[PDB]
RNA sequence: ACUUAAUCUCAGACAAGAUGUAGAUUUUCAUACCUAGGUAUGAAAUGCAUUUUUUUUUGUAUACAUCGGGG
RNA sequence: AAAUUAGAUGUAAAAAAAAAAUCUUAUGAGGGCGGAUCCGCUUCUAAUAUUUUUUUGUAGUUAUUAUUA
């Protein structure tokens, strides 16, 4: 008798993630904050952005 | 003993889209059906594992929670999972809280701060409004301008050119030096200048036209490539082909300005968007 | 301890016990849940079969070309097929800078930034 | 390990046992297979030692010092003696099999002198053997036409 | 015609929108309050069972998709934006970069049997058994071409967390169970060590760590906070080194206890986890590739810096 | 064959591409031209070199087919 | 050097029909002939196996290309 077992998940919540770049985008996470502003990431990183002069 | 066709060498450059697709209604009606469905089946939220007791934040969280009827989340509307009334989860026709600009709004509406570092709620009138996100649809796409790149962030352009006048995309004759991939850069960097950041994606072709030959006229075998430009704008100032304008067009408006047979050929590359 | 004390009160509500029980719907609802769930089986068919059959058409166009192209001659004093076989080469397609990192790091979202588009990039 | 000393254990004691007889045709170890020149033991089947094999190298490469060449040994001193404990290793040697083998710029008379004194060093008789000379069944080289099919005929006269 | 006549004539997928008057009627909150009593139950009660016994038992259990089902998980709740990306743009892209042109009439190619066989004159070789894999002790997989039926792509993700230390402070696993639980939003599973090191004073079969596996949507959305929200944080971060890969399309890195808390679902928090508990994890991706650098490929087209390890 | 003791041999090939070079100064192609062909400036063809087993050279067929120490 | 984790083969999944032959089996035809079922001979059908045998068919669906209206 193979036991059938039961997922154990936590709550979830829908956030909006605006990037440095202002753009917004909406995930699926189990935080409770509602928007994520997000100062740094790749679109303000030169790895990701090397042409890019402003951030050079 | 002259060649019977003239071997060119083209470049497709499209830009790809920038935005998602709309949220189709079902898409929108499916995703509260199961969000709702979440809340009868994962564990509860506990306000202590994010938030200190008696803190700015946890005041201000359990304000803003007494007013959603103590739902944690913000884009599901009123439900409670338990009780006598939790078997009523499915929404009526015409919910707005299903629609997207409902969540949107729910989830700006609790960014903003509602309690001071004190401890004592800010008054409604004093509360500062947080920066709404920018509209999908840019000033381009009321103004229509065919030459901007941000018109259309929903769908994918393409760079059409006319030449002194048949609408068509970069080409020219391909030199027994250079080969396709090769010859497809520069015609590109001699029509559009060297001011756009552009990735031609390999050395296949994704799409060819051949124009037979007249028996006399030498047959043209024309061979686009496919390219992405990540930044900048076409110029054609000191274009050494006989360039006038040129245009950024979705996949809609392209076959309305390209030929029959020249779209019958290019339209196979075409994608989703 | 105190501290450790809040992450088992979070594990102790995960447990089987605990969390909620397995759904029990009556007839109506069930059969409402089995249209919604059939139909949104058959919207993933459509959206399947329709990204499916870009994909095939693209290939389409690509081995036309590629099977023409290796028919032609030229240019002038070139033999037949150069340009197929010049084509087909892989260098640097497996390599590190293969694609740039630009292109592929920008990614869809839901609404667009302050400026949606730089045209005043410059090489 | 080594032709000379194996990399097997001294305390396990190994039976007497007996050489490969070769009753049903077999030619293993009777051709010359490296080198262009080989000793053959032409006369009985024995058991050498390790110390009457390591002699017989020595007494090759004394002949031939100062010259260039490559000696091959087609043998291995994997049986341990116990002489009433341990003693020595030995190799289990079948008839008309090759012993050793050498190819190198050096003139056949040469190397004609050096298997000779290698020859009495080890104990029994051994033969020149040069390379690509038919194989031997048992005490009879398979040669004018001569087949192992021919060895199996009840019909031979 | 005679086919649509052996259809069913009472459809209701053939039934009308409802109406506007009818649905301000229907109101489920006032059905129940006027009725002020409890409706009586239905006499189709099955539930499904607790332990399979299995498939010919007289009671047995519903497929998984069904909601009533112990096993069933809502279904999505949102589109990732990372798998919408890749399918509309960079999929025809990697097929166009990686495509080789099969004539029109090329032969099948029939592969080989990787067990050889002994195959020859000796009367020895017909029942030998079969020979051992050529080079290596286990088969490695073949690698199979990126065209339009085969696009590489992300299919789960593990995170491994491994703590040595925690057999000596059983408050280093509580910890550690909790980061991977708001990091990836799963209920990690706890690892036992499996060596005995008398120097590391590691203990075999003891509770040394946890591990998660998600699958699906859940992988896509924790690649986009992984490399546009954690990745581009990391101070000095070169790439994920260019040796990665287990020869079968499998990628894996392992981050820092510093980069860990650096997770937006980690720093919220970051006050409730005591002092230099938080840990290390390793994270393996595996995708559908089929050779390593088949997967480094999809990685660098999903915006994965690579560097010269 | 599997296992045991020794010993021997090998650890690498082709096609295409690319890279230069002496050439011959012919044809085709691309430009500056003239008046559609030649006038030229180039490219290619051309012959052996050169690069090719994981390489900044891909593919095919193969066990991608090899590591430290000492001199 | 030695700690955990993730990996490490390939193929198939619309559908076949038909002719004879070689045995072997059958509580199949209660076969026939000698001595319903036992035993020895035995023809016929059926099934499995085998043939590289004799072939025929290899569609439909989605899309591409070519001609045709
Ligand atoms: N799963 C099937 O029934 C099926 C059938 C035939 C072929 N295939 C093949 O299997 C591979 C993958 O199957 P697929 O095409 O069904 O992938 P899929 O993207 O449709 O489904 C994969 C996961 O993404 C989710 N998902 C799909 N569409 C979504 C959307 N619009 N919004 C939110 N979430 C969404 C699904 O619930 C599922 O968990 C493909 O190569 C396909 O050709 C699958
Ligand atoms: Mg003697």
């Amino acid at each position: 008798a193979t036991f059938v077992p039961r997922h154990r998940r936590p709550y979830q919540f829908t956030q909006l993630v605006q990037l440095s770049d202002g753009s917004t985008f909406t995930v699926r996470t189990t935080m409770p904050t509602a928007l994520y502003k997000s100062a740094k990431d790749s679109r303000n990183h030169l790895l990701w952005q090397p042409s890019d002069k402003s951030l050079k | 003993s002259s060649q019977i066709y003239r071997i060119k060498s083209g470049v497709i450059l499209t830009r790809p889209p920038l935005l998602t697709r709309d949220l189709t209604p079902f898409e929108e009606s499916f995703y509260f059906y199961q969000k709702r469905l979440n809340e009868r089946l994962t564990a509860p939220f506990r306000k202590d594992f994010y938030f200190k007791k008696d803190t700015a934040a946890d005041l201000d969280w359990r304000i803003k929670l007494k007013e959603r009827h103590g739902v944690p989340a913000k884009d599901i509307g009123r439900y409670n999972p338990r009780g006598r009334m939790a078997w009523n989860d499915e929404v009526l026709v015409g919910s707005q809280t299903s629609s997207r600009k409902h969540m949107v709004e729910k989830l700006l509406a609790d960014a903003e701060m509602r309690v001071s570092e004190d401890g004592e709620e800010i008054p409604a009138e004093d509360r500062v409004p947080v920066e709404k996100p920018m509209p999908r649809r840019t000033e381009a796409d009321e103004k229509g301008d065919v030459k901007r790149l941000d018109r259309a962030l929903d769908k994918t352009l393409y760079l059409v050119v006319k030449k002194k006048a048949k609408w068509m995309f970069p080409t020219g004759v391909v030199p027994t030096d250079e080969g396709l991939h090769e010859t497809a850069a520069r015609i590109l960097a001699e029509s559009a200048g060297v001011n756009m950041n552009t990735w031609i994606v390999g050395r296949v072709p994704v799409a060819h036209h051949v124009v037979r030959p007249v028996f006399l006229k030498k047959g043209e075998k024309i061979f686009f490539l496919k390219g992405r430009i990540m930044a900048g704008q076409a110029d054609l100032t000191d274009n050494l082909h006989d360039l006038v304008d040129f245009k950024w067009l979705t996949q809609e408006e392209l076959r309305s300005t390209l030929a029959e047979e020249y779209f019958h050929s290019v339209k196979g590359m075409f994608a989703e968007r | 301890d105190p501290r450790i004390i809040n992450i088992l009160r979070h594990f102790a509500v995960l447990s089987p016990k605990r969390i909620p029980p397995p759904l029990r719907f009556g007839r109506n609802r069930y059969l409402r849940h089995w249209t919604i769930h059939r139909a949104w089986l058959l919207f993933r068919r459509q959206q399947r079969e329709q990204r499916e059959r870009i994909l095939m058409q693209q290939h389409q166009s690509m081995s036309n070309a590629c099977e023409e192209l290796r028919n032609t001659e030229g240019p002038g004093t070139r033999e037949t097929g150069y340009l197929y076989r010049v084509a087909m080469l892989k260098n640097g397609v497996y390599g590190l800078k293969s694609i740039p990192i630009e292109y592929a790091s920008r990614a869809l979202v839901e609404t667009p930034g302050r400026q949606a588009w730089n045209h005043e990039w410059k090489r | 390990g080594s032709w000379l000393e194996p990399n097997l254990n001294r305390k396990k004691k190994m039976m007497k046992g007996r050489p490969r007889v070769p009753t049903g045709g077999s030619t293993k170890g009777t051709t010359v297979v490296w080198g262009d020149y080989g000793l053959r033991m032409r006369d009985h089947h024995r058991r050498i030692s390790a110390q009457q094999l390591k002699l017989a190298e020595d007494t090759i490469k004394q002949r031939l010092r100062g010259q260039k060449y490559r000696l091959y040994k087609r043998v291995a001193c994997n049986v341990g003696v116990y002489v009433s404990s341990f003693d020595h290793w030995a190799t289990r040697v079948a008839v008309n099999q090759i012993i050793f083998e050498i190819r190198g710029q050096l003139h056949e008379q040469v190397i004609r002198d050096a298997f000779r004194l290698a020859g009495h060093k080890l104990p029994g008789l051994y033969e020149f053997v040069k390379k690509g000379d038919p194989p031997v069944v048992g005490i009879t080289k398979l040669e004018d036409g001569l087949t192992v099919e021919d060895l199996k005929n009840p019909r031979k006269k | 015609i005679p086919d649509l006549a052996e259809l069913e004539t009472r459809s209701a997928l053939d039934a009308p929108i409802p109406s506007e008057e009818d649905k301000k009627e229907f109101r489920p909150w006032k059905r129940a309050a006027d009725r002020k009593a409890r409706l009586p139950s239905s006499r189709y009660q099955y539930h499904p069972p607790k332990y399979n016994r299995g498939p010919l038992h007289p009671i047995q259990s519903p497929p998984s998709s069904d909601p009533i089902a112990r096993d069933f998980v809502p279904g999505p709740f949102n589109m990732p934006r990372l798998k919408e990306t890749f399918r509309t743009v960079m999929a025809s892209d990697l097929m166009t970069l990686a495509y080789i042109h099969t004539p029109p009439g090329t032969p099948k190619k029939e592969p080989t049997e990787r067990l050889r066989a002994w195959e020859g004159d000796s009367p020895y070789f017909a029942n030998r058994a079969r020979r051992a894999p050529r080079g290596a002790p286990e088969l490695p997989i073949r690698e199979r071409d990126i065209s339009f039926r085969n696009i590489p792509e992300i299919k789960e993700i593990t995170v491994s967390t491994f703590v040595p230390l925690g057999l000596k402070n059983p408050d280093l696993l509580i910890v550690a169970r909790a980061v991977l639980l708001a990091m990836t939003g799963t209920m990690p599973e706890m690892t036992r060590s499996k060596n005995n090191v008398v120097q590391w004073q590691l203990q075999a079969n003891k509770p040394a760590g946890c591990k998660t596996t998600i699958y699906g949507n859940a992988a896509w959305e924790f690649m986009d906070r992984l490399i546009h929200l954690v990745l581009p944080r990391i101070k000095d971060w070169k790439g994920v080194p260019a040796s990665t890969g287990d020869g079968s399309g499998n990628v894996q890195f392992g981050l820092n206890p510093e980069d860990v808390q650096l997770f937006p679902e980690v720093e919220c928090n970051y006050d409730m986890y005591p002092a230099k508990m938080i840990p290390g994890c390793h994270i393996a991706i595996k995708t559908t590739a089929t050779s390593d650098r088949q997967a480094k490929l999809l990685l660098q087209s999903l915006g994965v810096p690579f560097y010269s390890n």
